[PDB]
RNA sequence: GACCCGGUGAAAUUGAACUGGCCGUGAAGAUGCGGCCUACCCGUGGCAGGACGAAAAGACCCCGUGGAGCUUUACUGCAGC
RNA sequence: GGGAUGACCCCAGGCGGUAGGGGAGCGUUCCCGAUGCCGAUGAAGGCCGACCCGCGAGGGCGGCUGGAGGUAAGGGAAGUG
RNA sequence: AGCUGGGGCUAGGAGUGAAAAGCUAACCGAGCCCGGAGAUAGCUGGUUCUCCCCGAAAUGACUUUAGGGUCAGCCUCAGGC
RNA sequence: GCUGUUGGGAAGCAGCGCCAGAGAGGGUGAAAGCCCCGUAGGCGAAAGGUGGGGGGAUAGGUGAGGGUACCCGAGUACCCCGUGGUUCGUGGAGCCAUGGGGGAAUCUGGGCGGACCACCGCCUAAGGCUAAGUACUCCGGGUGACCGAUAGCGCACCAGUACCGUGAGGGAAAGGUGAAAAGAACCCCGGGAGGGGAGUGAAAUAGAGCCUGAAACCGUGGGCUUACAAGCAGUCACGGCCCCGCAAGGGGUUGUGGCGUGCCUAUUGAAGCAUGAGCCGGCGACUCACGGUCGUGGGCGAGCUUAAGCCGUUGAGGCGGAGGCGUAGGGAAACCGAGUCCGAACAGGGCGCAAGCGGGCCGCACGCGGCCCGCAAAGUCCGCGGCCGUGGACCCGAAACCGGG
RNA sequence: CGGGGGGAACCUGGGGAACUGAAACAUCUCAGUACCCAGAGGAGAGGAAAGAGAAAUCGACUCCCUGAGUAGCGGCGAGCG
């Protein structure tokens, strides 16, 4: 019956334009006591791929 | 036309895939030959299988929603002038999503790229840069709601 | 009880088999078997003596049954099917033209 | 449309009779020739685009 | 009892068989490959070395994120107090 | 490449194969075609064949048996080998 | 502390047990029947017509993973270059 | 609707007719509109049911002003503790139920709008009843790209039977003579059985558990061929004998010679002394539904398409735009928008966009409009196919777990 | 005057699992399903707002299609909805 959509995906990913998948750098949640600017700064969403089609096909119906 | 003569075009092949028989998908039939693969895998969409998923990632999404559920709230959809100079007259929300565009999807606004015609349009927001193109002679019916 | 079909114990012409032809009576009506009696079809029928008595037996016996069908009623003319008249207080079986 | 027209062909074993409502493509197809009324031809075109 | 005659008349098993020995060879132990040796065809009473003989999808051993019974200062609950 | 699109011709290479992928076909049940067409001068099935067609699955035709059904081209479904 | 007939009572995590986990209708560490139920089986087995073209892998990383998997490597088909 | 003809038998075939609001179907010795039963169309209930569909008859119901403030459902509302229900699993946890404790008011009342408070609103708890639309199918009927006796219900048959078990309960097998019994008088061998004649029939190898009657299996007769040979039983080659046809050629058999390690499965590797199979026949495993993703045959395309349901048919289709996809991308969001997000930044950078035409024709501006076109800008809808998700999801198999007996 | 039992499914109410799924497992899932009990009937239930929830809105209940795999729930896991 109808598909579902994951929600656990709907919760991390934002599905693009030209169909990519995008989502945040991981990291920065509470690793840090000291990590250069450099490292806590280059942390603002990413690419995936081979993977991001596995994904896409769970968020079926919610295009 | 006759009656004995239709038949479908050159491409509806039929032919499914028979699982097999001496010649062709065969045996194990088709795929398989292993094992684990004799009544469904995992997913494998989320498989995987022992070690954490690509769910190492991160709910980013800040807000996914209280309780009692999503907020009653009006939303706005975009339709620029370019497919607005499709017609002439006096362009306004119904008429347009009677046309072919915006339909229920509540509030209109007009926008987008495309040449403004000289002519009124009522819409309930209008971009800036759009807002300047009805300069060449155009309208500017905002508001409404009421 | 609808069981009922063309014939009764009166004249009939025979269109069937064997007999095409034939005409005869009282087809001593079954109709368990569908079938009449007349005056034909009628076989040899071996015989020892169901008992002693009435000894020996023959071969020219009695008359067969006879599928319905085969056979055509007859009266104040020749074969043809049959119809049904009211009579004014009754229901007799006619044939188109004649009368029985 | 006339049912009394309907009434009389049907029995025929190389007539298909139909109402002007129910013009459907596989009877066309499975006869040699079509006749229809003029308001059987109307209905017909009440329908073409 | 077994053996023979008249009577009656089973079974597990069985890919099919036109089913020998020795040295070899081969998935490491071949009637079935090689080379050689032996050997007319078919039975009957006997023996039990082989057909990795039969029977039981090894009870030992390991594997399965299988199962049950049992234990406790393993976990988490519950009755009862 | 011929291209007179002749899907037939010469030229040039290639054509072992498990898991697998791909492409063509044969046959079975049933539906349209069927108020049709085959059928007692014999249906379906069965038993034969040293003949015909096809690379193959098969399709023919013939003799015997059988005794009341069978079902073209062309397509459609699926409890289909 | 005997043996025995007839009439009765106690049963499934329950009975009964001079205690073997014995016995509870010829296999009891949890009876039998029907049902949930087509339990589950990352295991074993089996998987049926024909021809033509191509044709692997048995590696790496991670895996309560190690005879199972996900991504990559290697095969195939369509389109493009 | 008769006749003739073939035939055991016409309904076949033939000649010349006929009916049709009926040419659905079944039967009759074979194939039939006109022989039979029916079919179209049309009639029919004294009696028993059913029955506002249509009539009636009842019960029942028909007001404004201004005063009073009398009454508006109690162990209830309400609050706290323990829980259930809802999408809500302690959550910011409201709402509806309520086992415990405490415990009101009567519209200047009381509940609700997701803690709570103030505004603005919504509604009247603690009494009961109420057709229709909806569900099901033991039963009757009508249909089938449903089965056709290993199928279809477990049962086409005297089946929930025979048999099994103490019991709950389990649970079979088994259909067909022929058109018609015309079911074989009588004679002969025999105790009978069973046969041989005779006789019936179109057919008796339709003779009675009898239509057809395959394969395994058991025999009788014949042809070739075998007791010095040895083998996955075959194959290639000659030769002998027998059999077909005039011949060339072909069929059967096999005496020598050459070459030869069953099938399946599982494996790095099997003739393997690894698995499975006695042989034959029949049953036996990758489907279907709804989603998804590619591909593909079409329709229409700045768009495409309906769902339920309604009207029609009774193998006739229409209507129905609720709704869904698509036409804007960004942001966590407010929001902005061919941009947008981070940023102080017109630095940068992440997502984004930027779609014509190969091109016949032709109004016949020395202008290509724009009709047209692939099927796109570009999508949708339906069909088909591959794979994926949810379902038992290729088929068969546990040891076990739980419920009621 | 009534009641008692029977009735294939269907219906309401009172109680209410587990295998499974989470590739272990306990919250979660299976599921208020299977099953037991009581009751009712050709249906049963529900039913005229101490309602919905944002609309100067609707106006009993039930049933179908959408809304929507949305809003949300979830060891924010499986999955539920
Ligand atoms: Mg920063
Ligand atoms: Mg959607
Ligand atoms: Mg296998
Ligand atoms: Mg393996
Ligand atoms: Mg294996
Ligand atoms: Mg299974
Ligand atoms: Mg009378
Ligand atoms: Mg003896
Ligand atoms: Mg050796
Ligand atoms: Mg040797
Ligand atoms: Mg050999
Ligand atoms: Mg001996
Ligand atoms: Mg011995
Ligand atoms: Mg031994
Ligand atoms: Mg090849
Ligand atoms: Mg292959
Ligand atoms: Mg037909
Ligand atoms: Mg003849
Ligand atoms: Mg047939
Ligand atoms: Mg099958
Ligand atoms: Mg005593
Ligand atoms: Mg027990
Ligand atoms: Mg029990
Ligand atoms: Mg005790
Ligand atoms: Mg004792
Ligand atoms: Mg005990
Ligand atoms: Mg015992
Ligand atoms: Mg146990
Ligand atoms: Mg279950
Ligand atoms: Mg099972
Ligand atoms: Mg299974
Ligand atoms: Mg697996
Ligand atoms: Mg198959
Ligand atoms: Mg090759
Ligand atoms: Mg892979
Ligand atoms: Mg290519
Ligand atoms: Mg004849
Ligand atoms: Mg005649
Ligand atoms: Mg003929
Ligand atoms: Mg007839
Ligand atoms: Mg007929
Ligand atoms: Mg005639
Ligand atoms: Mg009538
Ligand atoms: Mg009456
Ligand atoms: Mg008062
Ligand atoms: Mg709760
Ligand atoms: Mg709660
Ligand atoms: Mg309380
Ligand atoms: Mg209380
Ligand atoms: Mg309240
Ligand atoms: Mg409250
Ligand atoms: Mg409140
Ligand atoms: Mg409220
Ligand atoms: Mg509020
Ligand atoms: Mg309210
Ligand atoms: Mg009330
Ligand atoms: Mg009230
Ligand atoms: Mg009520
Ligand atoms: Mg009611
Ligand atoms: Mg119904
Ligand atoms: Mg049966
Ligand atoms: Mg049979
Ligand atoms: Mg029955
Ligand atoms: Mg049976
Ligand atoms: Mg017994
Ligand atoms: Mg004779
Ligand atoms: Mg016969
Ligand atoms: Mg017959
Ligand atoms: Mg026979
Ligand atoms: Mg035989
Ligand atoms: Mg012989
Ligand atoms: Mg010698
Ligand atoms: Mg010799
Ligand atoms: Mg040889
Ligand atoms: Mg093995
Ligand atoms: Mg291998
Ligand atoms: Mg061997
Ligand atoms: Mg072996
Ligand atoms: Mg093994
Ligand atoms: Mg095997
Ligand atoms: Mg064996
Ligand atoms: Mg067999
Ligand atoms: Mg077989
Ligand atoms: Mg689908
Ligand atoms: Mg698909
Ligand atoms: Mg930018
Ligand atoms: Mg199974
Ligand atoms: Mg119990
Ligand atoms: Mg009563
Ligand atoms: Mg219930
Ligand atoms: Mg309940
Ligand atoms: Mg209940
Ligand atoms: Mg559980
Ligand atoms: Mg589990
Ligand atoms: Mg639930
Ligand atoms: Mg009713
Ligand atoms: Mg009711
Ligand atoms: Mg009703
Ligand atoms: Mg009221």
């Amino acid at each position: 019956p109808k598909m579902k959509t994951h929600k656990g995906a709907k919760k991390r990913v934002k599905i693009t334009a030209s169909g990519k998948v995008v989502a945040m750098k991981t990291g920065k949640r509470h690793l840090n006591w000291q990590k250069s600017g450099k490292e806590i700064r280059q942390k603002g969403r990413k690419f995936v791929l081979a993977k991001p089609e596995a994904e896409r096909i769970k968020l079926l119906l919610p295009y | 036309d006759l009656r004995p003569n239709p038949g479908a075009n050159k491409r509806r092949k039929r032919v499914g895939r028979g699982p097999g028989s001496g010649h062709g998908k065969t045996a194990t039939r088709g795929h398989k030959g292993q094992k684990s693969r004799s009544g469904g895998l995992k997913d494998p969409r989320r498989f995987e299988g022992g070690r954490s998923t690509t769910l190492m990632r991160l709910p980013k999404r800040g807000m996914q929603g209280q309780v009692p559920g999503e907020i009653k709230r009006p939303r706005y959809q975009g339709v620029n002038l370019k497919d607005l100079a499709r017609f002439e007259g006096e362009v306004t929300p119904e008429l347009l999503v009677r046309a072919g565009l915006l339909k229920k999807g509540y509030r209109l606004k007009i926008l987008g790229e495309g040449e403004a015609k000289p002519l009124k349009v009522v819409a309930h927001a209008f971009s800036k840069s759009a807002l300047e193109k009805l300069k060449a002679a155009g309208g500017e019916p905002v508001l409404l709601e009421a | 009880r609808v069981k009922m079909h063309v014939k009764k114990g009166d004249t009939v012409l025979v269109a069937s088999g064997k007999y095409k032809g034939r005409v005869g009576k009282v087809k001593e009506v079954l109709p368990k078997k569908y079938a009449v009696i007349v005056e034909g079809v009628n076989i040899v029928k071996k015989a020892v003596r169901v008992s002693p008595k009435y000894p020996q037996g023959g071969f020219i016996e009695k008359e067969a049954p006879l599928h319905a069908s085969k056979v055509r009623p007859i009266c104040p003319a020749c074969g043809k099917p049959t119809r049904v008249r009211k009579k004014f207080l009754e229901n007799g079986k006619k044939i188109r033209v004649c009368a029985k | 449309g006339n049912e009394l027209v309907r009434r009389a062909a049907r029995n025929l074993p190389w007539v298909v009779t139909l109402a002007p409502e129910g013009l459907n493509v596989y009877d066309i197809v499975r006869t040699e020739r079509l006749v229809m009324d003029l308001d059987a031809w109307e209905v017909f075109q009440n329908r073409i685009g």
